[PDB]
């Protein structure tokens, strides 16, 4: 059909139809434009108006401005020919290596599966890395968030897990790129087409990119997720295999959705967050998921405005995951990576039932140890850990010792830890932490544990302190 | 001419509501009645609503308002070198016109990731703590954070100024054209500023764009942008620019009266949903291009002033989360005299060890190590020999300011450091000998400096004969 | 030999841990000032939307 | 509140 | 043109016109009232309508009352006449004096001095008070924060600053009472009048008075500091003078803008303050400088809410200042006097590129004994002072003839102290500081430092104690 | 209806919080003013009229019941937060879990002192 | 009229913290823009034309006064909140009252330490 913008607001745009309203969620076009502007139908406002989002900038657009319904929500390009290429929220190419032919088209608004779909196999996914393999171990075809506020290390523990689970990966792998850095987007598709990931010969890629960085306007990381989940969604039903998506960083989404829903007329929520925040993130979190048609491992990183956990954005996130991986900046600043929060990151797997029992009970001794320790940071704060019984000494002594094995020295980080890669199979990181439990190491200093793969390194860096 | 111009509505609270305008497009300047420039915001059904780039008083109900049919945009070009301007371009110098022959929207997009690459060519700021520890490529954007007074503009200026000894060389590849946008600082405080790149002859391949306290908020907010798009120039022409921000604090304030003004949902400290938004679609642009797209680059330094140290508060996490790491300096360090007051341990550069110079790994990598084994600490022979070194490097570190160092003599001088050559000297002797070190070298050893600058390393040619000037040198330093 | 060591060591422990309440009071205070900051910002502005939302 | 004088003497005396 | 009230709310009136709308920053005369009700345009609603704000109670304004625009912004009595009369916000003279006829009067309102205009190198202003000058001079056309509040000589500084800068500059003073309590400013007048800063009969008045009493509305106490300043740049720009602003309290010129801001229904921003906080202190802020023709140096009282410095009120502040100065109620009972607490105070222009590498080495040198000092306090009195090191021996003699020496007899309590207060060049105190840090008086008695000007005066003194 | 038909239910309300939040969304967008913490005036009403239908018939009635175990998230364990203190001061006692409780090895992390039940032994046959 | 007739009058305002809630019910409901805690703009205005009304008159005028003794309640010691930062800066000093005195014997609970007299000694007796 042909409408008229009548109205607009950066990002939100109001169209005027004579004939034929277009139902909501139902992609636009401007006309008189060279590069393709789509609209999304957000709302009818009454007297045959609709308010829209622009999926690109407004600029330049007129009053009258010809607009055409398009007959349905945005399509993109779905199938094995989304390997090695890069996509934006519309499904147009941004890799310069021409178009995108699919037999297939999907749009990128889909009803989440049902219930009677839903999948219920817990099983663990070894990751390598001592902290989250003991504490809070991942699932296969499970949901894992990555918390952090600016600057933790989201993204190297995501280009660590891609490293560690995706290389030994038998399957199909999607990077949605959301709202975060345009270069990140050019180191990583470098380091794949390095790596032989994405082979720009060969029909041989595995992994899909899907990018809508900080330079884009708000619609557009409003619904990046949605185009990077809808790729995802085809290799793990039309394809039956198991997909990984990696999602950097999914709280731009929710962010995006505040910047327009203030032009969209909306009371404003706690916060100044747009009020159907959890609906939002709900229809679209319940869409990323397993099914009985097939599996997805999905690893989202999650931004924490102002380091504020109770922010609605990164709260609301926690109802969606099985495993939740929280980094602390004041971990990080002790020096401690991964930064990860031993008492606050927990997952669904942690069950004697599926992990076993020597690794629940280590698990659980290794917290017990970190929050009695924690209970005692203020005596020492004061009094130092002179006036300390001879008793709480040593579970201070462990618990620094603990606390120092759960770091770890990382491929991606190597530059800053100044230390080669490690990766400690489960049961070497168990035993470690078992025998520190046990008092095996009471006698080498606390430093020899910082920075090491398995036990065995701290010993012999023992040594080497002399 | 209801089509091409129109009527002011009203006016107050910044926005002018304009009737007519039929035919103006989004995000497009128009002008009043008093040569007031104006940005097309809000184009609605039966008005249009006009961010006033200047001193909204003088508009009133009535005035005409006419159309430019342009996009915001600004002067753009080598012709803005040597020059102060205003938010718009303007030049306020009191020196003629600018003879820009081009024009850049202030809004451009930034680069999408084919034309990028890695960045890899140092941007020596001349500051020994910056080019040793937190070392800058060419392309990165790097915050330059701290609370007030605690020498964070200094930083900025002595990189402007060290960029004289490229921009007077002969290698094109190496220079570098500076601008400094000035936003919602002093007048006083501009004109000292550009006193001062005058004095250095730094002034000369130097943008200056300003808007003060004094302007309005939506010159503090748009300024920014203009200085970007001039940097864009050369950024995409070949060339190499660096832009400086100072502060983006001020500029996220000017936002944030006007998007009250504009009556939008106050969030967190009452800012809007987009601060996050206006910090990232700027810092983007500074970038670093491959060759394909002529190998240029654009190197951003914004600014962000903490209250009481607090890096954890809302601005400064979100710029923290669009740079590429950051130099803290510490309140207490400055007043303790250490300055640059640049705290090591909490600074990052996530991408410029690709681009720091292979003479400064040889002996800046192993500085920083023996850093890291004194701060573990500060008896024992073990911890006593960590300990020696700190007090030791941590005076190398200490730098005054309009000094900035070529890289072949910060890599001398901390060579003597971290090879031992201060060990067995009184701490406070410490920055007296690398003044005198350096005198030492500069003149009686020119030839092993230009060995070191032109081979970019330390060979052990260079560094037997660097070994023999440091010894001598020491025998000679007189207590 | 004791009362001299024991009165060393109670002055340096003494010493120390006022040091560090100070420290802690003076951090104490910052959160306080963040704190009071955020209540009024977040009481004037749940003011602000439900008299704008009328 | 000694510091570790009464820690020290104690340990080394049993 | 003549006006029409058409709406009347508290101190927000709504006037409209036919022809000849006022813009917005005019100053509009209420017709038929006793005293002179001015109204200042803010806003234009529209419809020829415009929103003002009162500068006086609005109590009696009928809809319809006629309201004329003056042409104008506020206009005040400017020039020589204006020194030792007390003003009001809108010019009138308040003291019982007649008129304050000048030749011509000034627009409350302008813009700040041009970047053309700007003096580009930082000079000192020489107040001839020893702590000031040595320790944390004042810049020429800076902002200096008056720290302190009542019972610590804040009037007695003051009243000094004028005097000495009338008599080692030729420059005159305005005192802009930002919200004055009314009992507060019939003292301090008479008191003027007591230290001869003021005089009823010559005309030999060295300060001009502008008061904004705390009983007027928002709008006026907003706007006084724009009075008191336009009086200022008359002597700077007219007579080329180095002018003295006081503006006691600054924290009162802000909170009035919260108020009008309130009052003209825009949203409030962090803790309550108007949106336009950074711009409302900037716009005036800017006027104070040095142009090629002279400078304006404002001493501004500073009121830190809830001793919160972060507050956005004292932050936006200190954006401006130059320097502070501290007075205490400690070193006011150290009988030193004036009661500046030589280690808060500071100062910018501290820097050896601008006020000399001697004097700032003599400064940190003053600084650094006063330092030591305290911390060999805890041994001196506590742990007895006899173990003093030879060096230790001296600091402590020398720090306290130093601090004693920060000391002098101002030349407005002469009156009181039956003293000359003495005026000290900046060459004198640099002189004495650095001999007393050399060693060279190392023999005389304290008291012979205590309340004398120039060093030679100590030495004198030192004699006739014996 | 097993309440009225002389038999006996439980029912779990997992969790109130989130039904809290979905009513908050759903008042805003019907364009009624947000009120404390954004969630509407009647944010109490919303909860307390719900679980008042939780109870014990009288014989005449059939004597069955409903018995309600409602769920709230609390934020930072402050138990004293607005909506908390809303849902405890309709309930009959609180059983309040902690984190701390909970990774010291005390499982169920019931803290004691801060939970209570409004119907005490009433409710425990004599032995217990 | 006692001030003006040369005679001595002593007011107290008991409190201003009710009048001020009293004029911001006024002002809400007349939808006037609300501020800080929900007040007006004016609301310091509307203390300070109040208090500046007690004064000392000159000897030309009837030497008569007026001193006003005004009543300011404060929430768990907030002397920071609005109404009483608006009353603190308008006066000439504050006797600050405090609870942990009260019970702890001292009565009346005046803060001896941050309890001040802008006039100070020029009203005391020789003697005192
Ligand atoms: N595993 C790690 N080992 C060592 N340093 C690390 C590690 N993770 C993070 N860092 C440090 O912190 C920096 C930021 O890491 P990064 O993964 O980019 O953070 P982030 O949480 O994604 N930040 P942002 O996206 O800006 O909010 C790195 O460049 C390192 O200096
Ligand atoms: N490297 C340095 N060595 C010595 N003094 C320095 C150095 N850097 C700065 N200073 C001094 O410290 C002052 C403050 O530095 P400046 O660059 O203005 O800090 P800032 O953080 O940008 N301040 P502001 O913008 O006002 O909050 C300068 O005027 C110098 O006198
Ligand atoms: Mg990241
Ligand atoms: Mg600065």
């Amino acid at each position: 059909t042909t409408g008229r913008i009548v109205a607009v607001i950066g990002a939100v745009v109001d169209v005027q139809f004579d004939e034929g309203l277009p139902p909501i969620l139902n992609a636009l076009e401007v006309q008189g434009r060279e590069t393709r502007l789509v609209l999304e139908v957000a709302q009818h406002l009454g007297e045959s108006t609709v308010r829209t989002i622009a999926m690109d900038g407004t600029e330049g657009l007129v009053r009258g401005q010809k607009v055409l319904d398009s007959g349905a929500p945005i399509r993109i390009p779905v199938g094995p020919e989304t390997l090695g290429r890069i996509m934006n929220v519309i499904g147009e190419p941004i890799d310069e290596r021409g178009p995108i032919k699919t037999k297939q088209f999907a749009a990128i608004h889909a009803e989440a599966p049902e219930f009677v779909e839903m999948s219920v196999e817990q099983e663990i996914l070894v990751t390598g890395i001592k902290v989250v393999d003991l504490l809070a171990p991942y699932a296969k075809g499970g949901k894992i968030g990555l918390f952090g506020g600016a600057g933790v290390g989201k993204t190297v523990l995501i280009m660590e897990l891609i490293n560690n689970v995706a290389k030994a990966h038998g399957g199909y792998s999607v990077f949605a790129g959301v709202g975060e850095r345009t270069r990140e987007g050019n180191d990583l598709y470098h380091e794949m087409i390095e790596s032989g990931v994405i082979n720009l010969k060969d029909a041989t890629s595995k992994v899909a990119l899907v990018y809508g960085q900080m330079n884009e306007p708000p619609g557009a990381r409003a619904r990046v997720a949605l185009t990077g989940l809808t790729v995802a969604e085809y290799f793990r039903d039309q394809e039956g295999q198991d997909v990984l998506l990696f999602i950097d960083n999914i709280f731009r989404f929710t962010q995006a959705g505040s910047e327009v829903s203030a032009l969209l007329g909306r009371i404003p929520s706690a916060v100044g967050y747009q009020p159907t925040l959890a609906t939002d993130m709900g229809t679209m979190q319940e869409r990323i998921t397993t099914t009985k048609k097939g599996s997805i491992t999905s690893v989202q990183a999650i931004y924490v405005p102002a380091d504020d956990l109770t922010d609605p954005a990164p709260a609301t996130t926690f109802a969606h995951l099985d495993a939740t991986t929280v980094l602390s900046r004041a971990i990080a600043e002790l020096g401690i990576y991964p930064a990860v929060d031993p008492l606050d990151s927990t997952s669904r797997i942690m069950d004697p039932n599926i992990v076993g029992s020597e690794h629940y009970d280590v698990a659980r001794g290794v917290q017990k140890i970190l929050q009695d320790y924690k209970s005692l940071q203020d005596i020492i704060a004061i009094l130092g850990m002179d006036e300390l019984s001879e008793e709480d000494k040593l579970t201070v002594s462990r618990a620094r010792k603990i606390q120092r094995f759960l770091s770890q020295p990382f491929q991606v980080a190597e530059v800053f830890t100044g230390h080669l890669g490690k990766l400690v199979p489960l049961k070497e990181t168990i035993k470690g932490f078992q025998q520190i439990l046990a008092g095996e190491y009471d006698h080498l200093p606390e430093q020899a544990f910082y920075m090491v793969g398995p036990i065995e390194e701290a010993v012999a860096k023992a040594d080497k302190l002399a | 001419d209801l089509e091409e111009t129109g009527r002011v509505l009203s006016i107050g609270d910044g926005i002018a509501r304009v009737h007519g305008l039929r035919n103006v497009q989004a995000e497009e300047m128009v002008e009043f009645s008093s040569g007031l420039k104006g940005m097309s915001l809000n184009l609605e059904p039966d008005n249009v609503g006009v961010v006033v780039f200047g001193n909204d008083k003088l508009i009133k109900e009535g005035d005409i308002v006419k159309r430019t049919g342009a996009i915001v945009d600004v002067p753009v070009g080598e012709e803005l070198l040597g020059r102060v301007v205003d938010a718009l371009g303007n030049a306020i110098d009191g020196k003629g016109p600018i003879g820009s022959k081009a024009r850049r929207r202030v809004g451009l997009k930034a680069p999408g990731i084919i034309p990028r690459i890695s960045v890899r060519e140092p941007m020596q700021t001349g500051i020994k703590a910056v080019d040793s520890l937190v070392p800058i490529g060419r392309g990165q954007r790097e915050l330059i954070i701290g609370d007030r007074q605690t020498g964070k503009t200094s930083i900025a200026i002595d990189t402007i100024i060290n960029q004289k000894r490229f921009n007077d060389g002969t290698d094109e590849k190496k220079k570098l054209y500076c601008i400094y946008v000035a936003i919602g600082q002093k007048r006083s405080t501009v004109a000292q500023l550009v006193k001062r790149l005058t004095d250095a002859d730094a002034m000369k391949y130097t943008i200056v764009v300003s808007a003060t306290a004094s302007d309005a908020a939506p010159l503090q907010y748009l300024a920014p942008y203009s200085g970007c798009s001039m940097g864009e120039y050369f950024r995409d022409n070949g060339k190499h620019a660096l832009i400086i921000y100072d502060d983006l604090s001020k500029q996220a304030v000017a936002y944030r009266q006007m998007s009250l003004l504009l009556r939008r949902p106050p969030g967190r400290e009452a800012y809007p949903g987009d601060v996050f938004y206006l910090h990232s679609r700027l810092l983007e642009r500074a970038a670093k291009m491959n060759d394909a797209f002529g190998g240029g680059s654009l190197t951003a330094l914004p600014v962000i002033e903490t209250q009481a140290g607090d890096v954890s508060a809302y601005i400064p996490t979100n710029v923290i989360s669009i740079t590429d790491g950051q130099i803290f300096l510490e309140t207490e360090l400055f007043y303790k005299g250490i300055r640059p007051a640049i705290n090591v341990g909490l600074s990052v550069s996530r991408v410029g060890s690709a681009a720091q110079t292979r003479a400064m790994k040889q002996v800046a990598g192993t500085m920083k190590l023996e850093l890291a084994q004194y701060r573990e600490v500060a008896l024992d022979a073990a911890t006593q020999q960590l300990l020696s070194r700190g007090v030791r490097l941590t005076e190398l570190l200490k730098q005054g300011q309009y000094s900035p160092m070529a890289i072949e003599e910060q890599v001398a001088v901390i060579y003597a450091g971290v090879r031992g050559y201060l060990d067995k000297l009184e701490p406070s002797k410490i920055t007296k000998f690398e003044n005198a070190f350096l005198s030492h070298v500069i003149s009686q050893h020119q030839a092993l400096l230009g060995k070191i600058r032109t081979d970019g390393k330390i060979s052990e040619e260079s560094d037997a004969k660097l070994k023999e000037i440091v010894t001598n040198f020491l025998a000679g330093f007189e207590a | 030999e004791s009362t001299t060591s024991e009165q060393s060591a109670r002055m340096t422990a003494m010493d120390n841990a006022s040091k560090n309440a100070s420290e802690m009071i003076d951090k104490l205070t910052l959160t306080f000032n963040r704190t009071r900051q955020a209540v009024i910002t977040k009481e004037l502005i749940e003011i602000i939307s439900g008299a704008a939302a009328l | 509140l000694c510091g570790a004088i009464h820690s020290s003497v104690a340990k080394q005396m049993k």
